[PDB]
RNA sequence: GUUUUUUCACUGACCCGGUGAGGCGGGGGGGCGAGCCGGGCUCUCGCUUCUGGCGCCAAGCGCCCGGCCGGCCGGGCGCGAC
């Protein structure tokens, strides 16, 4: 069935640590823990090794991402920015 | 078109001559009752002959540059077939598919493509053939 | 691009622009008042004074 | 594959075939990456070439 | 043509032959079959050159799809992704001359 | 009479293309103590 | 009469750092011909987790220019670099994230990390996990350089020196709340013996000078002289200004 | 002149950082655009970026040098790598 009304993975936590920290937490559990698709295979196998670190299962392809997410904002706007950068360097 | 003809150079890409440079003498684009697969015979060169240099001796020459040559049927998929050619004989009498079942008819076809490969070699035709894959 | 920037400015000193793009747009909506209303000056090469010197002479 | 599994000090007791398989790279690394990289070795240096012959025909026209 | 190369396969996939995937594919090369080699973006690097080079012994045409191996698998109207695709016969279409 | 085996084999010494050959370093050696001293005395002289 | 903790930090032995799983030295390459002149080609073998470092590294595998041998380096991995991705270090190397090349050739507002605070130092500034320095301004004239650290506070950099193009990786852990004193417990214990933090109100007057008193309270102002001994200098130091930040 | 002093910058003690102290500074000769009529100057470069291969212990070319019988059976030195 559908087992807890509003508490997700941050259900394992019960009572401790207040509703507004764990309502917190749960974004980021939700993320960490995701599997994510692999951009150089396609297959759905992207995990969190580590802090920043992320595995493919299926082409033992390790990514040096973000904590939490496999890619955070600004890591993405630094490579638009430095693409954009790099457009001017050539012209 | 179809590109996998009786003169082109090949890479042997598995087995005990893994990265081994061959000739196709057969293609068997369509497979008999004995190979369901798609397969072709090559003759390539076991033993490359070694790197030569001015200032080595006539004798010293002569033993430096020999030639080891193997023949054996291959799958397509188990060889990588290059844009090279070697347009040598390597006569179908010997080098031959009747040649895996009697052991001293495989040592004449291992034989023959010797004396084929250690000639051209000496001409100086085809020296990339002669020189092994870097890997 | 068609020609260099000592020729542009001959064609810029009259409407040579402005009334090349009035003519040709008289067939979609017919169209009075085209100038070409600014350039701006971006990006010059490495300066050779032979070439400015020729500007002048 | 084909090499024992056994603690490497014992190594020296274990026959040469017992150690390693008979290929290029044998006991060493798998059939899988060895003709990937017969692949590797041959694409490159054939891309090599590529470049090698358009370098004097874009050199050429000039 | 970004959409017409979507819509020139929905056809092959519908009234022509195509083979799907690596290793079927790399027969319909050799065995002088393949017409036009389509590869999605994301395939090894190696193994794309692998392709471009059997193809330019048999004198056949590789397209670089402009989307990953999940997009060439909706490219195809199929419910998986797939890299490299080996028309054989376009049928009534018009995707190996363009 | 050529034998044409005998290639010629350059070797490209660019950067990052061959390794490097085994030229001279004598005054990029870390001579000893005395050595480095006699020279940087005569220096002084000079300076 | 009693020593205060952080005078007893310095003296070592226990609050010495735990170096013992923490994998190497996460320096740059070191400066040579191929650096200066044009660039030298590098693998990332493996991204690597090096505790008591949020940012993960990577063992980065250059072939050697003048012996037949092969070096490998632990680089402050920038965001986005993966296993088998080609790195390339020197002055001619292209501007493309986690590529180190000198910062007199990239242009202003270039995202770097593991920057050189002095040319040969071999990476020092910016190299924390999801911190960035951004190249300001150049001086072509006197070879110098404006660059915003992480911190916010623009220093002049002497453009002979080298950074990795990118933010580095592992970018926003402090997001996610330590919901429980055992995350800290297991932090610190990768780090040195700073973790359970004893108020000095808490203490005794003899080992802390904020100690003793019937009620639990500080008694002389907490903000303390800069010129202060050891032992004393204890609070906020020398606050310019100091309570509830109103403003910038 | 002598001395004091102020700002610019010098290196040579003194300090720092890196390295296995591996190519620093100047000059010369081979690419590249710009400029008068084959010649010449104030400059620019120095080889590697489609791929999770491979590379060291020199090829090449000169140059000298020791027998059997100008011909064959072996050594050194210079560039290549100013």
């Amino acid at each position: 069935a559908k087992r807890t009304k509003k508490v997700g993975i941050v259900g394992k936590y019960g009572t401790r640590y207040g509703a507004s920290l764990r309502k917190m937490v749960k974004k980021i559990e939700i993320s960490q823990h995701a599997k994510y698709t692999c951009s150089f295979c396609g297959k759905t196998k992207m995990k969190r090794r580590a802090v920043g670190i992320w595995h493919c299962g299926s082409c033992m392809k390790t990514v040096a991402g973000g904590a939490w997410t496999y890619n955070t904002t600004s890591a993405v706007t630094v490579k638009s920015a430095i693409r954009r950068l790099k457009e001017l360097k050539d012209q | 078109g179809k590109f996998m003809k009786p003169g082109k150079v090949v890479l042997v890409l598995a087995g005990r001559y893994s990265g081994r440079k061959a000739v196709i003498v057969k293609n068997i684009d369509d497979g008999t009752s004995d190979r369901p697969y798609s397969h072709a015979l090559v003759a390539g060169i076991d033993r490359y002959p070694r790197k030569v240099t001015a200032a080595m001796g006539k004798k010293k020459i002569a033993k430096r540059s020999k030639i080891k040559s193997f023949v054996k049927v291959y799958n397509y998929n188990h060889l990588m077939p290059t844009r090279y050619s070697v347009d040598i004989p390597l006569d179908k009498t010997v080098v031959n598919k009747d040649v895996f079942r009697d052991p001293a008819l495989k040592r004449k076809a291992r034989r023959e493509a010797k004396v084929k490969f250690e000639e051209r070699y000496k001409t100086g035709k085809n020296k990339w053939f002669f020189q092994k894959l870097r890997f | 691009q068609t020609n260099d920037l000592k020729e542009v400015v001959n064609k810029l000193i009259p409407d040579s622009i402005g009334k090349d793009i009035e003519k040709a747009c008289q067939s979609i909506y017919p169209l009075h008042d085209v100038f070409v209303r600014k350039v701006k000056m971006l990006k010059k090469p490495k300066f050779e004074l032979g070439k400015l010197m020729e500007l002048h002479g | 594959r084909g090499v024992r599994a056994v603690r490497p000090k014992v190594l020296m007791r274990l026959s040469k075939t017992k150690k390693h398989v008979s290929r290029a790279y044998g006991g060493s690394m798998c059939a899988k990456c060895v003709r990937d990289r017969i692949k590797r070795a041959f694409l490159i240096e054939e891309q090599k070439i590529v470049v090698k012959v358009l370098k004097a025909q874009a050199q050429s026209q000039k | 043509s970004l959409e017409s190369i979507n819509s020139r396969l929905q056809l092959v996939m519908k009234s022509g032959k195509y083979v799907l995937g690596y290793k079927q594919s790399l027969k319909m090369i050799r065995q002088g079959k393949a017409k036009l080699v389509i590869l999605a973006n994301n395939c090894p690097a190696l193994r794309k050159s692998e392709i471009e080079y059997y193809a330019m012994l048999a004198k056949t045409g590789v397209h670089h799809y402009s989307g990953n191996n999940i997009e060439l698998g909706t490219a195809c109207g199929k419910y998986y992704r797939v890299c490299t695709l080996s028309i054989i016969d376009p049928g009534d279409s018009d995707i190996i001359r363009s | 009479v050529v034998n044409p085996l005998f290639e010629k084999r350059p070797k490209n010494f660019g950067i990052g293309q061959d390794i490097q050959p085994k030229r001279d370093l004598t005054r990029f050696v870390k001579w000893p103590r005395y050595i480095r001293l006699q020279r940087q005395r005569a220096i002084l002289y000079k300076r | 009469g009693r020593v205060i903790r952080g005078q007893r930090k310095g003296a070592g032995s226990v609050f010495r750092a735990h170096v013992k799983h923490r994998k190497g030295a996460a320096r740059l390459r070191a400066v040579d011909f191929a650096e200066r002149h044009g660039y030298i080609k590098g693998i990332v073998k493996d991204i690597i987790h090096d505790p008591g470092r949020g940012a993960p590294l990577a063992k980065v595998v250059f072939r050697d220019p003048y012996r037949f041998k092969k070096r490998t380096e632990l680089f402050i991995a920038a965001e986005g670099i993966h296993t088998g991705q080609f790195v390339y270090c020197g002055k001619k190397a292209q501007l493309n994230i986690g590529n180190v090349l000198p910062v007199g050739t990239m242009p202003e507002g270039t995202i770097v990390c593991c920057l050189e605070e002095k040319p040969g130092d071999r990476g020092k500034l910016a190299r924390a996990s999801g911190n960035y320095a951004t190249v300001i301004s150049h001086n072509p004239e006197t070879k110098k350089t404006r660059v915003k650290l992480p911190s916010g506070s623009k220093k002049v950099i002497s453009s002979a020196n080298r950074a990795v193009v990118g933010v580095v990786a592992g970018g926003g852990r402090i997001d996610k709340p330590i919901l429980k004193a055992g995350r800290a417990y297991h932090k610190y214990k990768a780090k040195r013996n700073c973790w359970p933090r004893v108020r000095g109100v808490a203490m005794n007057p003899v080992e802390h000078p904020f100690g003793g008193g019937n009620h639990q309270h500080i008694g002389k102002p907490s903000t303390i002289r800069r010129d202060a001994p050891a032992g004393r200098k204890v609070g906020l130091i020398a606050a310019r200004r100091t309570g509830r930040l109103r403003g910038t």
